[PDB]
């Protein structure tokens, strides 16, 4: 957060609202919500915009995107393996109950055609939280394979 | 049916069941039996038996992928 | 030199070196065991086939029983009661095979194969990026100079 | 490898030389006798006057023939076994180091105890007992079979020769010349 | 040996007063960094640059003033207490007379060994444009040391707001398989052929990579039972493309349900 001191903004003084995204306050929340329109001194108009040059944008990406990978490569995927090895094989049979036992509970509201346990929102329970566990076993299926793969005779 | 009871039986123990015609005989058919890899199994001639090669522990190859 | 003797001792020069020299063993005033001569050759013999027979498995994988008498100097029967007393005290452990007379190593498959002998690998690929990597300044100082 | 350190005359070389010689006779450790070769030690001496003794053992690790070696030499020296000892070590640990790359271009590893009884020029009786003395200690790490006759051992310990390993290197590589096609086509087609 | 972490926040830094003097290739900028060199993890939280004047034409001659770093260190005393003059830093890719014999001349104001940096300022292939390099006094060789990048929860995600999955974690595979081709091909044929420099110190610790298609033959027999954990992964995974069937048959009653609205 900036600050710009507006002087005397009482009549016919200069316009904020030109350059760039004014006319905030909606209601009474702006911010930290307490200073909603007046803001801190006749509505300083708060604008903040950053910028990136040629050499911050080729270095951003080398560096830091979301997690940095670069400098090693075949040490992220063995390392995230060998600590995982002993947790692997433990996290595919736990959630191998957890995804069954959520497939038995919500699930038998929706048998027959008819209405019987009274399901509403159970059969979209277990349908978005095992929708992404079954996602995670093809993962973790293909880089378990992948790695002891590629020649490495 | 006979193959799967006795994994080496003699050649004579067959024709005793089926009551078949000869050894001869019998020794041209259980050869038709393993052609496509039905029965998966070999003739001894000389050691006078006949004896499966099915060892099964065919999980350590690529059937199941 | 008798400790440090029990790696690489293979009982064929035992009696030699208890023979030539004998200060605290076969004959001796202070701390002298046995009637005379009698538990001296027993209670060494016993201690250093415990020893002996402990480093085996870290070098022979597979022997054979009738040589694994010729390096403990014991017989088939003799042999099966010393290594008895090892695997229960919780010592060692290996294969004793009595029709076939084959002693291996018998490797524990706790491992799981790739839950552990593949976790050995990373130090073969975390050393070639990362050494070489370091070596391309190196190469341009050498040659360039 | 220090020039300008420890600078002597030509004559205290010698001398330094014969204590670095006699020092490498009773131990294996360090590489063996041809360290000092590319280092400029056997280069600054004579091949004379008892001074080739370094030069001797050089192909003596190959040839494998003690009495060629005792007969250059003085009493004080082989009136120890552990010179003959040490010795034959060296030439066990050549052999012991073509299990992985020297020879073989598949690197499969695998010794008999019939390939090393010609290269010590020992029975199998002897052989047996002779590698367990050379890993205990602490060469290389691994195991025999006495049931099939087989020998297995893995390879720690660099030596100082070149040319052997280097063509190796360049070939292990065109294997995976041919798996950059494969690979990287069908993934970029993904 | 001790290792490196350097923050984003230095790396890029180092980069932005290169272009503001208008530096070109035929100059170089040096600079000097802080952190803490106690530990056997040297971490770098701040830099700053310095007026470094060099002649192209001779490696023998460099301008380092002393009196702005001494004026340097009594400026960060009322910033950042904690931090110390922990070495070094440069620009440019070549490493000549003037940047060798400097190392000394920090080491009267640093503690520990000044850590040599060479920041690139074109990052020119893999990453870490900047490589950390420490000397020793026993015949003196630049040896790399394991440099990191890493940095505070709120330095790491500022850096992700500003500059704001299977398939692609693969494609950094292959580049670095052609990394271990490129790498080796190039560095082993200089060494043998023509031009052969002294060598066999180096050689010794490349073998070592080999030893253990690049690893080992021998488990071939051993490496079926190592894949039977891969075998293991489809027998479940068979059932999870079967339990992507147990949601497409959930879904047909809504389709089904909507002709009976219809």
């Amino acid at each position: 957060d900036a600050f710009r001191l507006i002087d005397t903004g009482a009549l016919i003084n200069n316009l904020e609202p030109r350059q760039t995204t004014s006319n905030t306050g909606l209601l009474n929340k702006a911010n930290i919500q307490a200073l909603i329109h007046g803001l801190n001194r006749h509505y300083y108009s708060l604008n903040i915009d950053y910028h990136k040059t040629a050499k911050e944008t080729k270095m951003l990406m080398n560096l830091h995107k979301e997690q940095w990978q670069s400098g090693l490569k075949m040490y992220d995927y063995e390392e995230k393996e060998e600590s995982n090895l002993a947790a692997t094989k433990s996290m595919v049979k736990i959630a191998e109950q957890y995804s069954k036992r959520i497939e038995e509970e919500k699930e038998l509201t929706e048998e027959e055609l008819k209405t019987r346990y009274v399901g509403r929102q159970d059969p979209k329970k277990h349908l978005s939280e095992t929708a992404d566990e079954t996602l995670e076993n093809n993962i973790v299926s293909v880089l378990t394979a992948g790695v002891n793969s590629v020649a490495i005779k | 049916i006979i193959s799967l009871t006795y994994k080496k039986i003699s050649l004579r123990d067959i024709c005793l069941k089926l009551n078949l015609d000869s050894e001869q005989t019998v020794e041209y058919m259980v050869s038709r039996a393993i052609r496509d890899g039905v029965i998966e199994a070999k003739i001894n001639h000389e050691d006078g038996f006949i004896e499966t090669t099915e060892l099964l522990n065919i999980y350590d190859s690529e059937d199941p992928q | 030199s008798l400790v440090k003797l029990f790696t690489t001792n293979e009982l064929m020069r035992w009696p030699i070196v208890q023979k030539t020299y004998e200060p605290v063993l076969n004959e001796d005033d202070l701390a002298f065991g046995g009637e005379a001569n009698k538990h001296h050759w027993e209670d060494l013999q016993k201690r250093v086939i415990e020893h002996n027979l402990r480093v085996i498995s870290e070098y022979y994988s597979r022997i054979t029983l009738l040589r694994l008498n010729e390096l403990l100097d014991l017989t088939e029967s003799q042999t099966e009661t010393y290594i008895s007393d090892l695997v229960n005290q919780g010592i060692i452990y290996a294969k004793v095979n009595r029709p076939a007379k084959i002693v291996n190593f018998e490797k524990p498959k706790n491992s799981s194969q790739l839950l552990n002998e593949w976790s050995h690998n990373v130090d073969e690929l975390l050393e070639h990026i990362e050494t070489i990597g370091h070596l391309i300044t190196k190469e341009e100082i050498m040659h360039g100079l | 490898t220090l020039e300008p350190s420890t600078s002597i005359t030509l004559a205290e070389r010698q001398q330094l030389a014969y204590d670095l010689s006699i020092s490498a006779l009773l131990g294996d450790k360090i590489y063996n006798f041809g360290e000092l070769l590319h280092h400029p030690i056997m280069e600054t001496i004579v091949n004379d006057s008892n001074y080739d003794w370094l030069f001797q053992l050089l192909n003596a690790l190959t040839v494998g023939d003690f009495d060629k070696f005792d007969s250059l030499i003085k009493v004080q020296i082989s009136k120890i076994p552990i010179l003959a000892q040490h010795e034959s070590f060296l030439r066990q640990k050549i052999c012991l180091m073509t299990l992985i790359e020297t020879v073989f271009v598949k690197n499969i590893r695998m010794l008999s105890f019939e390939d090393i009884s010609k290269a010590t020029h020992l029975p199998k009786d002897n052989v047996e007992h002779l590698v367990m003395r050379a890993i205990s200690l602490g060469l290389l790490k691994g195991s025999i079979d006495q049931v099939n006759e087989l020998v297995t051992i893995s390879w720690v310990q660099p030596r100082i020769i070149s040319g052997d390993q280097i063509t190796k290197m360049k070939d292990r590589l065109v294997e995976w010349n041919d798996q950059v096609e494969k690979l990287g086509k069908k993934m970029e087609a993904r | 040996h001790e290792k490196v972490t350097i923050a984003p926040l230095v790396l890029l830094s180092a980069l932005d007063h290169y272009e503001r003097t208008q530096t070109k290739e035929n100059k170089r900028c040096v600079g000097v960094i802080l952190g803490d060199a106690n530990s056997s993890t040297i971490r770098v939280t701040n830099s700053f640059a310095l007026p470094f004047e060099e002649d192209e034409k001779n490696s023998d001659v460099w301008f380092l003033d002393h009196n702005y770093i001494e004026n340097m260190n009594e400026m960060c005393k009322k910033i950042n207490a904690k931090e110390k003059l922990i070495g070094w830093y440069h620009s440019g890719p070549k490493l000549r007379a003037s940047d060798l014999k400097i190392n000394e001349l920090f080491k009267k104001y640093t503690q520990n060994n000044p850590l040599l940096l060479i920041v690139d300022v074109k990052q020119q292939g893999v990453g870490l444009p900047t490589d950390a390099y420490v000397a020793i006094e026993q015949e003196k060789t630049f040896l790399h040391l394991p440099c990191t990048i890493e940095a505070e929860e709120a330095e790491e995600i500022g850096v992700e707001h500003l500059l704001r999955i299977r398939l692609t974690n693969q494609l950094k595979s292959l580049k670095g398989l052609q990394s271990k081709l490129k790498d080796v091909v190039e560095y082993l044929d200089k060494v043998i052929n023509k031009e052969l420099p002294i060598n066999h110190t180096i050689l010794g610790k490349l073998q070592d990579v080999f030893n253990l298609n690049n690893l080992q033959k021998a488990l071939t027999v051993k490496t079926n039972d190592e894949l039977m954990v891969i075998y293991i992964s489809n027998l479940v995974r068979s059932i999870i493309a079967f339990d992507d069937l147990i949601e497409n048959k959930i879904q047909n009653k809504k389709i089904q349900e909507q002709r009976v609205k219809d």
